[PDB]
């Protein structure tokens, strides 16, 4: 028949596939580059542009830049590109044939799912599409109906709790940090050891060893005092050209962030504190099952440790005679699609697509009323 | 009125569906005197069913009689089987049989000589007589015929097909029918299964097409099987078993070969055990194996294979005892050194620690990368039923294929025509995702019955001459689409299966938000939240949510088919297997078997049987109004007659007519005087070469017949009477 | 964003 | 009935007087009213008799005076061809039919009052012109 298509835009990898299979079946960064230098052979094939795969390959050569920052569009020519690469190279499937649904983390400008709908319309003529948020989709990919969710990718980390299938809105909080923004502090302290990636391919050198060596310690403090008397923390990796390097305290040190926003200077505090504050704030019949349940959900949640510290840290703010029990899962960087996959495979879902009818009565103002 | 002196009547009572009434004096424009079959005051609610005129009753076929109704049907079909020991019946194109469960002359040889030959006005109702219309509409055209059986189980649908192709047999000349009627006894034991209501029910669709040469001698048969009931082998209601072969085995048991397997008693194993029934009433089991295996070698499976097919069925068994310990709700683990797994990875030649690591864990892959990740010990005893009901649905389809093997036949195949068994419409105190199923495809092959039926009137009338819109379609579109349209009960149950946290509390509230008052088919029964009713054809049927998502959800973990199949001890389990159907729910697959159904018989023009079993006890040949009266409404006879008596259900060939009706009194003429006679004239219609009446006028038609005949008879008797004592008279003076 | 952080 | 009427009709009634006493018997009261041109049915016959019972029917004797009033007030084609045309449309009616009709239905009579007056009313294929048989009966 027709199956939805379904897609997570991010930031960093954009991950896409048909409703009701298991898993993505593209997945590629969401970075576009423009080469800069002079191109001195003659009957090259060389081009405008390249998208994902590609300019990870050349990337040598070329500006790399992401459209979504902080999980707002910042470019709209880059992203057309791109979600135009994700539908004809990646899928080879035509918008017409298929509805498409789209994801999207909360408290963001409002223009941007007016535009992501309008594009979406107009230019692919996609015969219906639906915007949803990333952490409502975690609970559906986890088997819950209940539980509080932490969700970060590159930029926005956000807590949703849910209880029974109702949202929350004025416990919903958001964070800026994760993610892309570690790699930036990442960077600084490799520079105190006296190494130093400046262009955006070094970043996505840096950020290779952030994904390989970092891991999140027990107890800061400690561990601190170990790796400072001891070469045993220490791990060495090969950079691209081979070259060795050598990493100490600061493979550790950089995830460390994450719980001590102040280490690059923002004033909230870190994702423990977010979680307990955002529990706080719902009615007190519910929060021992928002304790009960924590979902842990995309990439930046990924680093050896960061549930156990968690589960350290809200245990020692949770009052003392409760479970508090962190989910977690190996497949959780996927969590956000699986879900879409799952929603999108409904029967009680097909009646809440936006429709082009509805669109073109309407104007893109209706997707705030017909959607969250 | 209708109603005078002389009418008759039926009333109800509580021992026999019906009794008869006669009319002491009219209904007059109440209560009624009436005295029975010898005293009685009737309530009228603000009257009864008018007896038909005693002449018409008795006959072939129940269509003609001028008043249509419950009672006279079931009165025709209590005279003429009992006192004339007539077993067959006709409804429209509904051949209509009654098991005797007695034997009769009328299946003989000199039988099938009286038929062929004749057509349907010919003669007397018989499954002969059926099975030479299916012969000659395969003449008169390429196009193939078939013929489609229904009752309860115990009504004889077998019997009756046997004999139906009996009649191919002796007319054309291929000892298929030896070898048809040696495949019984496997299709019996891996189809059947023991219900509340019976033994050795039938829980599956068997097609055998017969196919011909175009000389119409037979060449060989086709065998498919539909509509197979796979949520059986994991799961029992109270007082049912598991199909018939779990329970032959398990009894043989002891037998030096079985020895091999390790097999327990009958209750050792968790898939037999929990119908809680283990002895079928006065059979033996552990002979019942041996014709089993002597017909499967009779059919020309080697006996290696047959060792085959019993290690794998000890398989499915030992797999069942499996038990999980939850090491956390999120995660479980088989306790080491697990008896039940030991002895099933020996059986089926696999690695224990794989075995064991596949239960417990199931694997995804991204495009680039793969985890591992456990699953709950709920997920893992789904997992591992589904696993058994895929292990033995493959199993069925392989024993049927080689059936099809040594039934299929070298000479290439002309035209054919084929027989369906199928169960008929069903219900219980308790009704559950089986008799769901059951009786929704029972729904779409009543459509395929009123549609035909509906289009082999219209083009009578058009034979006729006759005005079409008198004819009137009766529908139950509205019910299917309510059944299987999306946003209908089988959608959202695969719907909940997906669900997080699904159960049948929520599914049940889900049916109630989306249908509850948008529909009038679908009603809440007053007193629970745990159940619905639906109006079916016939009747309204209460079904219980408490089973359908223990019994929808099949999903197969591909990593536990591909350690079966790497198997190497024997050839047949990585024989049997041969990835989007692996997450089709059990209600989907049967949502599309029933569609290759409908695929193979909506090409075919139909004939149809209906078989009842008079009586629960199995006596023979004697008859309740109580079992009668509802397996004539679930076959669906009871319907039809009304959807008859609605429309014109009466016809006349005009000499004919007139032949008797000069009596009281061509076709213009004696139109003309009907006319004169009686406004009967938007109730009777004419045509080429007969008037229709809609009903009851027939009835008028002798009631006007009796008041000329006896007025005639007062004066004739009166005249002649004149002489006769002035003969005295003139006697007298002399 | 349009006017906090730089998006 | 006049004088001379009564005085024919008398002597016919006495002629029915069997044991003497100038009296017939309440069955042969039919006989002297269909004898004098009228055709009652038994119910007419019972009625003008006043329904009687088997023993009066039976023994009870009556003069001609009381017969009298009786024969007047029961005395106060087409519908007998259309009778006769019930069981026939070339005219005929066959003779076991209107045999059959005679002794089983209506107010049936015996086969051998049947057979005297249709002796000779039959052909040879057995059909009965109806017409003819009842100017017969009725002359
Ligand atoms: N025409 C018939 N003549 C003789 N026996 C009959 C006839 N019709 C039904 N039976 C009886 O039906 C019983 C069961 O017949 P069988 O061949 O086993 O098929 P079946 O059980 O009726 N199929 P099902 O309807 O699914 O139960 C036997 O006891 C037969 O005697
Ligand atoms: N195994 C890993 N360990 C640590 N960090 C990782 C790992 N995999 C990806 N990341 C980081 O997480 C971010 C990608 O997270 P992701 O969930 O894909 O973002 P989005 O939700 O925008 O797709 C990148 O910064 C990447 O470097
Ligand atoms: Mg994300
Ligand atoms: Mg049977
Ligand atoms: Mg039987």
């Amino acid at each position: 028949e027709t199956t939805a298509l379904v897609c997570d835009n991010g930031s960093g990898l954009v991950k896409a596939g048909f409703a009701g299979d298991d898993a993505p079946r593209a997945v590629f960064p969401s970075i576009v580059g423009r080469p800069r230098h002079q191109g001195v052979m003659v009957g090259m094939g060389q081009k405008d542009s390249y998208v994902g795969d590609e300019a990870q390959s050349k990337r040598g050569i070329l500006t790399l830049k992401y459209p979504i920052e902080h999980g707002i569009i910042t470019n709209w020519d880059d992203m057309e590109k791109i979600w135009h690469h994700t539908f004809y190279n990646e899928l080879r499937v035509a918008p017409e044939e298929h509805p498409t649904l789209l994801t999207e983390a909360p408290l963001n400008p409002k223009a941007n799912r007016e535009k992501m709908t309008q594009i979406m319309f107009e230019t692919f003529n996609v015969p219906a599409m639906y915007v949803a948020i990333q952490a409502v989709l975690s609970l559906y990919a986890s088997g819950r109906t209940t539980g509080i969710v932490l969700d970060s990718g590159d930029g926005v980390t956000h807590n949703v709790p849910i209880y029974e299938g109702y949202a929350l809105p004025h416990a919903i909080m958001r964070l800026d940090l994760a993610g892309r923004d570690l790699t930036d502090y990442l960077m600084k302290i490799l520079t105190e050891r006296g190494y130093s990636f400046v262009t955006t391919a070094e970043r996505e050198i840096v950020r290779d060893i952030k994904e390989k060596l970092c891991y999140v310690a027990l107890d800061f403090e400690n561990e601190m005092a170990t790796a400072a008397s001891s070469s045993s923390l220490e791990k060495s990796y090969e950079l691209p050209d081979g070259q060795v390097i050598t990493i100490g305290n600061e493979r550790f040190r950089c995830p460390e962030t994450l719980f001590q926003p102040s280490f690059i200077g923002m004033e909230s505090a870190g994702i423990h504190e977010t979680t307990y504050n955002s529990i706080m704030k719902c009615d007190i019949d519910i929060r021992k099952d928002l304790y009960a349940n924590n979902v842990m959900s995309g990439g930046t949640t990924m680093y050896p440790g960061i549930a156990d510290r968690m589960q350290k840290e809200i245990t020692a703010l949770a009052p003392s005679t409760m479970k508090i029990k962190i989910i977690a899962p190996p497949e959780r960087k996927y969590s956000v699609w699986i879900g879409g996959s799952i929603l999108a495979s409904l029967s009680t879902f097909q009646q809440m697509w936006i429709t082009k009818q509805e669109y073109d009565e309407a104007g893109p103002s209706i997707v705030h009323r017909k959607c969250f | 009125e209708l109603y005078t002196k002389y009418a008759r009547v039926w009333i109800p009572d509580p021992e026999e569906v019906w009794k008869s009434a006669e009319l002491l004096k009219d209904y007059k424009p109440k209560v009624l005197q009436l005295r029975l079959e010898k005293d009685l005051e009737y309530c009228l609610d603000p009257l009864p069913p008018l007896r038909n005129p005693d002449i018409l009753v008795g006959e072939n076929d129940l269509t003609a009689l001028s008043y249509l109704h419950e009672p006279a049907v079931l009165h025709n079909l209590k005279v003429r089987f009992i006192d004339s020991k007539l077993i067959y019946t006709y409804c429209g194109i509904v051949l209509v049989a009654i098991n005797p469960y007695e034997q009769l002359p009328i299946y003989g040889e000199d039988i099938i000589n009286a038929y062929s030959g004749q057509n349907m006005g010919d003669m007397d109702p018989h499954i002969f007589a059926v099975a030479e219309e299916a012969y000659k509409q395969m003449a008169r055209d390429e196009r193939n015929q078939s013929i489609i059986v229904s009752g309860e189980s115990g009504a004889g649908k077998t019997v009756s097909a046997k004999y139906a192709m009996r009649y191919f047999a002796t007319v054309s000349g291929a000892n298929v029918e030896e070898k048809v009627l040696a495949s019984n006894p496997i299709m019996e034991s891996i189809g059947n299964a023991k219900t509340t209501r019976n033994d050795n029910s039938s829980r599956f669709g068997k097609y055998i097409e017969i196919g011909f040469d175009k000389r119409y001698r037979i060449i060989g048969a086709n065998m498919r099987t539909y509509l197979l009931e796979k949520s059986r082998v994991v799961f029992q209601a109270e007082e049912e078993r598991n199909y018939h072969i779990f329970y032959q085995l398990c009894a043989s048991a002891a037998l030096p070969e079985f020895k091999t397997l390790r097999l327990g008693n009958a209750n050792y194993f968790h898939y037999t055990k929990q119908g809680g029934s283990p002895v079928i009433d006065g059979i033996d089991d552990a002979k019942e194996m041996v014709n089993t295996r002597q017909a499967c070698t009779l059919l020309g499976i080697s006996d290696s294979y047959q060792m085959g097919i019993f290690r794998i069925l000890a398989g499915i068994l030992h797999l069942g005892n499996v038990e999980f310990a939850s090491r956390d709700s999120d995660s479980c683990a088989i306790p080491p050194k697990h008896d039940p797994l030991t002895i099933f990875c020996d059986l089926m030649g696999v690695d224990y620690e794989e075995m064991a690591h596949w239960l417990c864990h199931r694997k995804l892959a991204t495009a680039t990368e793969t985890y591992i990740k456990p699953i709950s010990k709920l997920h893992a005893i789904n997992a591992r039923d589904a696993l058994a009901k895929h292990i033995y649905a493959n199993l069925f389809n392989w024993i049927v294929d080689h059936v099809n093997k040594a039934l299929h036949s070298t000479v290439k195949q002309h035209s054919f025509i084929g027989v369906l068994d199928i169960y008929g419409f069903e219900t219980f105190e308790i009704n559950s995702f089986e008799q769901f199923c059951i009786n929704y495809a029972n729904e779409k092959l009543q459509q395929q019955f009123n549609m035909h039926v509906f289009k082999l009137e219209q083009e009578e009338y058009m034979k006729e001459q006759i005005p079409w819109t008198l004819i009137d379609f009766y529908d139950n579109q509205p019910c299917i689409n309510l059944i299987e349209a999306k946003m209908g009960v089988l959608d959202l149950l695969d719907e909940e299966c997906k669900m997080p946290k699904g159960s049948d509390d929520t599914w049940a509230q889900k049916l109630y938000n989306t249908h509850l008052n948008k529909c009038a088919l679908f009603e809440k029964p007053r007193l629970s939240n745990k159940a619905f009713i639906i109006k079916h054809f016939a009747d309204k049927v209460e079904y219980q949510c408490e089973g359908f998502l223990e019994k929808n959800k099949d999903t197969v973990y591909e990593e536990q088919i591909k350690v079966l199949k790497s198997s190497k001890k024997f050839k047949l389990l990585p024989e049997l297997f041969q990835s989007k159907e692996h997450k089709k729910t059990v209600g989907h697959q049967f949502r599309n078997s029933l569609h290759l159904l409908m695929e193979t018989l909506n090409a075919t023009t139909p004939h149809y049987v209906r078989c009842i079993k008079p009586n629960d006890f199995k006596f023979p040949f004697t008859f309740d109004e109580k079992r009668a009266v509802q397996q004539l409404r679930a076959c669906g006879v009871l319907e039809t007659i009304r959807i008859s008596a609605a429309g014109f259900p009466s016809r006349w060939t005009y000499q004919e007519f007139f032949s008797r009706y000069r009596v009281l009194m061509r076709k213009q003429t004696c139109k003309n005087v009907l006319e004169k006679l009686i406004l009967d004239k938007d109730k009777y219609q004419f045509g080429k070469t007969k008037i229709f009446f809609r009903a009851g006028q027939v009835a008028y038609l002798e009631k006007i017949r009796a008041d000329k005949l006896r007025a005639a008879c007062i004066r004739i008797q009166k005249t002649i009477r004149g002489w006769l004592m002035r003969k005295k008279y003139m006697r007298m003076r002399r | 964003w349009x006017a906090x952080c730089p998006a | 009935f006049n004088k001379d009427q009564l005085e024919e009709f008398k002597e016919a009634f006495e002629l029915f007087d069997r044991v003497g006493d100038g009296k017939i018997l309440y069955s042969q009261c039919g006989d002297v009213m269909r004898a004098l041109g009228q055709n009652p049915t038994n119910a007419e016959v019972l009625k003008v008799l006043g329904n009687p019972k088997s023993d009066e029917l039976k023994s009870r004797r009556v003069d001609f005076e009381t017969f009298l009033p009786m024969l007047q007030a029961v005395a106060k084609y087409e519908d007998y061809l259309e009778g006769f045309r019930v069981f026939d449309g070339n005219g005929k009616v066959m003779g076991a039919e209107l045999r059959h009709v005679l002794t089983t239905l209506g107010e049936k009579m015996t086969e051998e009052e049947v057979e005297t007056v249709l002796a000779g009313h039959e052909d040879s294929n057995g059909c009965i012109n109806y017409e003819a048989f009842l100017k017969h009966i009725l002359s």
